[PDB]
């Protein structure tokens, strides 16, 4: 409630989003089934075989919520079309507000038509932040993003990750091809609001992480989807690349059913735990 | 660490590759640091135990060229608890 | 898609209080703000008090404070509104319908009331008992068409459904609204146009009905001297 | 505090025409504003909003406008699912607030009422009461005035009526007026009259009866 | 085995009752007192679980240490005090259809078996009771304590059956349990059968009690039978006779 | 949950194999499953824990085996002390349930019964009702007992009693009390008390005239 944040916004279908900007309210939990029908598991898809370059602009509409959404390269955007606050993010969640025709300070309320927003976006650690992440005036969702990744593959099912998919191409990683929140095919980064753009990821645990990307600290306080007695054989580990946070004496703090890229404590390769799924033994 | 490329799917593993594998002997192998192999024999795929981070052996009681064959379905040391 | 059901028909005597509540089913959200309205016969609407959406902390017009207060729960996205002290002219038609705010800026951010509203229940605050009705003949007494009726008064509660011949006269029945007497009942006056010489040849009966006292009557009508 | 008042009480126009209506407040309100269509005997619904916004659904025909104090809510062509009355509304962060309400009919030729009187049932007097019913019907406009006479005297604040909707088909009203009378002062008289005027009768039409008749 | 209770307790519908469950080991430190409720005339349904322990353990979810049985919720209270070394079962509201026993077990959970983070190790499931102890008798109804109507079951020709005879004493219109019945006083018992008591029609109970006696002793012998209505204190000694 | 088993009863003799199944509608994981026993009159105390382990204090006699959905109880040899009802408590996945219970009986030659009937007390008919009771005893178990008053067959007006199984003889024992008010008693002369049993070849009827 700031007066650089652009609050422009018609409740033009009558459903009540807005209020749960001022004081929460439940989400009707019944509606994401199928919502969420067709956030299809990373498992069934094709396989990447070749050299990866960066993709190009992926326009086919499709539904900004899915881990697997493709953003574009954007950029300048009118101030008419954001309502609440703008989260693009660098690895750890920042908000950037409203600024005039040519970057100079905003204070109107964003209600004028020379108020806009800048989102050129570059990979760090040279650029600025992966992706963004706002819902317009009438209340949805969207997104944008450097470029996804060309993954390759034989078929119609390419993948084009916009995130750190290590199956289907050992190569594909964050820091090189991310573009939004989603850290891996199963965990968000969180920020006050991800109850609000995201609507109902609401029962995900929340995890303590903290990540490097060119030598820089970060604390994520990541929110990972889980259920208890879900199948975590070892062919359903993703690389979530990371430093560890040192959870015990000998123990390290990884996403539920996954696992990080560094050698053990002493003569010891990767010991994951069979049963405690989220550990890492440093030495074993 | 090291993938497995199969069935449609990669996922990790600590067997060593065989780009991974360069000098090899009747019963002393060494390798890269950051694996540990194993050999198809005889019907019986055993995983060669390590005794230093770059030397190998099957079988440390006598102890203390293309010869040898091996495979990447060995899954060893590679949920150990405690 | 929102539906907002409210409670049933209510009957009350002057003094008591009177609870009424309503809930939503089908929202994309849980609990929504509900306000209400209150509209006396015959007359403009007016807003009685609901639940803030800003900060849920119920207001009230200032000629409900004390009087009226509003309470909800959240297990049930119900929300109630309890009187005190009715006076008999409360008698009205009490609407619920959601607080959603739809235009927003400026530095602040105006509410609405949005469709759609509650069915509507309606409170009889009166003294009067369960009575039937007193029926009597309107006989007529010119020219080529007759006006003749059925005079039902002194019946309470609403409604009262009458019909001419068991609804074979149905052209040029005039029914007229019921009004509230000063005993705290009501009357009715009903009047048909018809033709003068079909007066002493086809049967005119009036079929006076009263559903909360269950009783019917059908009275005769002749021509009057 | 916050009056809205409108005016006229009530609008004639017909089918095609262009009509305009008047709300205003006490006190300048910058644009906080809003008009409700409520249909007799239903819920009512919303139309336009900031005073010069459409609602969505609402067909572009109706067009509000104005600010500070003075609005309105024009059409410029009628339908028949326009007749109704629009109850300009006034919101706040605290309160709401409500006009009287204006009202929009069909417009037709004046008739002239059919006045006829009724004396009272002997149910009724054997009661201890006296109710005398005077009627008008099949009159336009709904304007109209009725006078009571009882030995040519002059009565007021004994008497109730009551008004029924407009006629959908001839566009016409009916009336029904009833004296309150105790059983004793309606013996004590012997004339009863009805004096009704009214804009299409060019004089006042006058039905009487005499008791026991 | 380490469980004492208080006695049989009668008390009116509609009241705050309280029932304690001490343990003779008197250590609350590592045991899971449990709540098993058994009506007459059907089995056993558990009730409640609790847990002297810290949040460390609790159940899978990681709720409350009080877990409820599924129709139990708020209608039932269950309460530790470790201090006192005293447990209790802390009521509220009572209904005329909870009659029956309510016992104690040191229901020793089961650990956690499947998936699970480093932070929900060692989060029990429930499972066992292990050893239980006596118990408990609470009875509720509109009647009030009332003493016992004796009737002799006169004998007779008809009743008679061979050399031994069909007689006993009859017992009704009482409340509350138990009646300690001694047929015939300090007569030595054969075949005497004594059918449970019986919940009859206007909220009363009645029982029967019959001996089998030979012919010739009904003459040469008298029977008186005993009955100590202890609740109300009412002490009766009937005699039955032809 | 909802665990079940069968038989309702059992009818077995000291020494010989026993065998005694409960059912679930879900198979419980790990082989979660216990088993009790209630002596009449006592505390119910444990006999099996995961369906094969026996705890403290348990003869070899009694023993589990099974997985999935199907378990089993299995006695060595029947004892004296043996007879009870059995509650197999399936447990585990955050509930726990009981079984409905099996009670074990002894099977002995079938024995005939005796037919008995008190007309009501002097004393119980000046409080103006009237209790007739057919007393029936010493003989097999599952049979039913007929009422007439007058040749007019009644039901829904009497209430009967059962006895647990004896020590010595094994048999059991009824008391059906027919209720009825002394005007009734007075508006019929002849009472009759008929059984039905399976080791009768006909129906025994006692009945006495009023007075
Ligand atoms: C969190 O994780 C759970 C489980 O890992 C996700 O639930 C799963 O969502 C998928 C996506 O729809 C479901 O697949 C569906 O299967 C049906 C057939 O059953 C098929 O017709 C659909 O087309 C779709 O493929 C899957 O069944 C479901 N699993 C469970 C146990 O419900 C969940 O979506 C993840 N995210 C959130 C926010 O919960
Ligand atoms: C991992 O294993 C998969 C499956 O065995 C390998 O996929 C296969 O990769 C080869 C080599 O790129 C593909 O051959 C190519 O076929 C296309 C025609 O489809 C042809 O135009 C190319 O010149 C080349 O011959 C093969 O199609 C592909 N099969 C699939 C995807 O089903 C993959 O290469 C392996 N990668 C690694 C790093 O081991
Ligand atoms: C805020 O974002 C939402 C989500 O993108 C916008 O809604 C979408 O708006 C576009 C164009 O305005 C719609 O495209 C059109 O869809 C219709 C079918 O409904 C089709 O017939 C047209 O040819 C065109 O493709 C899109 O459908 C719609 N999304 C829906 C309905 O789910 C919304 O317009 C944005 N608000 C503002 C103020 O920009
Ligand atoms: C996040 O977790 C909550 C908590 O479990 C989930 O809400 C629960 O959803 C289940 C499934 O519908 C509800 O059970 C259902 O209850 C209805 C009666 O209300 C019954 O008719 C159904 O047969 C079913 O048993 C449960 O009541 C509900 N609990 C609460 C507190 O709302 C929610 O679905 C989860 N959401 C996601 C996206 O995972
Ligand atoms: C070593 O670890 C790997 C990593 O998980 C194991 O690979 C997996 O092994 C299971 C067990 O055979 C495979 O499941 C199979 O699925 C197919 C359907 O595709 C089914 O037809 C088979 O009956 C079986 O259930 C699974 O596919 C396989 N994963 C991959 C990616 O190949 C391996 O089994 C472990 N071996 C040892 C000796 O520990
Ligand atoms: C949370 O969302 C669920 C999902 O829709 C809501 O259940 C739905 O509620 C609506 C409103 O009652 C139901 O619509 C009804 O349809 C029937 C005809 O089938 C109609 O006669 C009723 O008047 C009403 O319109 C809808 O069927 C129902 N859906 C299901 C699957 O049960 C639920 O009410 C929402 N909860 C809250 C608190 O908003
Ligand atoms: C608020 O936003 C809604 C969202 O559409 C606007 O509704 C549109 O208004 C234009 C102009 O009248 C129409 O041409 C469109 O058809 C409307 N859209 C829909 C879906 O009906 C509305 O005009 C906006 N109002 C304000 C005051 O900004
Ligand atoms: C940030 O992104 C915006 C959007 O792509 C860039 O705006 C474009 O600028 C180029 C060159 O000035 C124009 O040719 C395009 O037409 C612009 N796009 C739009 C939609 O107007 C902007 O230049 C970027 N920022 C910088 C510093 O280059
Ligand atoms: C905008 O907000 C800042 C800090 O909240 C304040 O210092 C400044 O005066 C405000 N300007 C306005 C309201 O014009
Ligand atoms: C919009 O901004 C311009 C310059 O930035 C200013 O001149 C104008 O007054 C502003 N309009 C409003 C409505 O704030
Ligand atoms: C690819 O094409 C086939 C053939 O029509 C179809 O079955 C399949 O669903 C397609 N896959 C995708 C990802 O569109
Ligand atoms: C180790 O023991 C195995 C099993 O007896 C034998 O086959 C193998 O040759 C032995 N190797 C050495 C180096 O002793
Ligand atoms: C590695 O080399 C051995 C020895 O020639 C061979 O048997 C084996 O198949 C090779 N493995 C792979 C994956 O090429
Ligand atoms: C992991 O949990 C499963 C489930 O009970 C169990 O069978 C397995 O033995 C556990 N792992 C180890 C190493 O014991």
């Amino acid at each position: 409630h700031i007066n650089r944040t652009a609050l422009n916004c018609n409740d033009s279908l009558h459903t009540g989003f807005l209020a749960a900007l001022f004081y929460t309210h439940k989400f009707n939990a019944s509606g994401c089934p199928e919502r969420m029908a067709h956030c299809r598991p990373i498992d069934e898809f094709a396989q990447g075989w070749g050299p990866i370059t960066y993709a190009e602009g992926h326009g086919s509409d499709q539904r900004p919520y899915c881990w697997h959404y493709a953003p574009r390269q954007c950029g300048t955007i009118p101030a008419s079309q954001v309502c609440g606050p703008v989260y693009c993010f660098t690895p750890s969640p920042v908000v950037v507000g409203t600024t005039d025709r040519f970057g100079a300070p905003t204070y109107t309320w964003g209600e004028n038509e020379t108020d806009v927003l800048i989102l050129n976006n570059t990979r760090p650690p040279q650029g600025n932040w992966f992706g963004c992440t706002w819902m317009n005036s009438t209340g949805f969702t969207k997104t944008c993003g450097g470029p996804p990744c060309n993954i390759g593959g034989v078929g119609n099912n390419t993948l084009t990750c916009p995130t750190d998919c290590f199956r289907k191409h050992p190569e594909a990683t964050y820091t090189k091809c991310g573009s939004g929140p989603w850290l891996t095919p199963r965990c968000l980064v969180d920020y006050p609001y991800r109850l609000w753009h995201y609507p109902c990821t609401v029962n995900f645990t929340i995890f303590k992480v903290r990540m490097y990307v060119g030598g820089v600290e970060h604390r994520l306080n990541a929110a990972c989807n889980w259920t208890r007695g879900e199948r975590c054989d070892l062919q359903d580990r993703d690389r979530s690349e990371l430093s560890p946070l040192l959870l015990s004496t000998t123990e390290w703090q990884i996403l539920p059913c996954s696992f990080t890229t560094l050698p053990a404590l002493s003569t010891g390769l990767i010991h994951l735990h069979q049963n405690i799924v989220d550990v890492q033994y440093l030495y074993g | 660490y090291e993938v497995r490329n199969a069935s449609g799917l990669y996922h990790v593993t600590n067997d060593c590759s065989n780009a991974s594998i360069v000098y090899e002997t009747t019963d002393m192998i060494m390798h890269t640091p950051g694996c540990v192999p194993c050999v198809r024999e005889d019907n019986s795929s055993r995983c060669w135990v390590a005794l230093t981070p770059t030397l190998a052996a099957r079988n440390a009681s006598v102890p203390t060229p293309r010869r040898h064959e091996t495979v990447q379905d060995c899954n060893c040391s590679i949920y150990p608890g405690h | 898609q929102v539906q907002l059901v409210q409670s049933g028909a209510e009957v009350k005597k002057p003094g008591s209080s009177v609870k009424v509540s309503c809930t939503t089913s089908g929202g994309t959200y849980i609990n929504y703000a509900i306000s209400w309205v209150r509209q006396a016969p015959g007359q403009g609407l007016e807003w009685v008090g609901g639940m803030s959406p800003i900060s849920n902390t119920p207001k009230y017009a200032q000629k409900f404070q004390g009087r009226v207060t509003i309470t909800a729960d959240e297990s049930t996205s119900t929300t109630y509104m309890e009187l005190s002290s009715l006076r008999p002219e409360d008698t009205a038609v009490y609407y619920c319908a959601r607080d959603l705010l739809k235009y927003c800026g400026g530095g602040n951010c105006h509410s609405l009331l949005v469709d759609p509203w509650g069915q509507g229940t309606l409170v009889t605050v009166s003294s009067a008992s369960t009575k039937g009705p007193s029926v009597f003949p309107l006989a007529p007494s010119s020219g080529g068409t007759a006006a003749l009726g059925c005079l039902v008064k002194d019946y309470f509660p609403e409604p009262v459904t009458v019909s001419w011949n068991s609804g074979a006269l149905t052209s040029g029945v005039h029914t007229f609204p019921a009004v509230l007497q000063s005993s705290g009942l009501y009357s009715l006056s009903s009047v048909v146009t018809v033709p003068s010489s079909s007066l002493g040849t086809q049967t005119y009966i009036c079929n006076v009905n009263h559903k909360p006292s269950n009783t019917k009557v059908d009275k005769r009508v002749e021509p009057k001297s | 505090d916050i009056v809205m008042t409108q005016s006229p009480s009530t609008l004639s126009a017909s089918v095609g025409d262009r009509v305009t209506i008047s709300c205003r407040a006490s006190q300048s309100i910058s644009s906080w504003l809003a008009w409700y269509q409520q249909k007799p005997g239903r819920a009512p619904k919303l139309l336009i909003y900031k005073a010069s916004s459409l609602e969505t659904g609402v067909p572009s025909r109706f067009s509000g406008s104005g600010s500070g104090t003075e609005f309105t809510l024009t059409i410029s062509s009628l339908q028949p699912d326009d007749f109704a009355t629009y109850y300009c509304q006034h919101y706040n962060t605290y309160l709401f607030t409500f006009g009287p309400g204006t009202k929009v009919d069909l417009k037709r030729t004046v008739a002239a009422p059919s006045v006829f009187i009724f004396p009272p049932s002997d149910e009724q007097l054997k009661s201890g009461t006296a109710s005398v019913v005077c009627l008008l019907n099949n009159f336009y406009p709904r304007e109209a005035k009725v006078q009571w006479k009882v030995d040519n005297a002059l009565q007021s604040g004994n008497s109730q009526e009551s008004v029924t909707e407009q006629d959908s088909k001839d566009s016409t009203y009916s009336l029904s007026s009833t004296l309150t009378l105790s059983k004793a002062d309606y013996e004590k008289h012997k004339v009863y009259a009805c004096e009704v005027t009214h804009q299409g009768l060019s004089s006042p039409v006058t039905k009487s009866f005499n008791r026991g008749e």
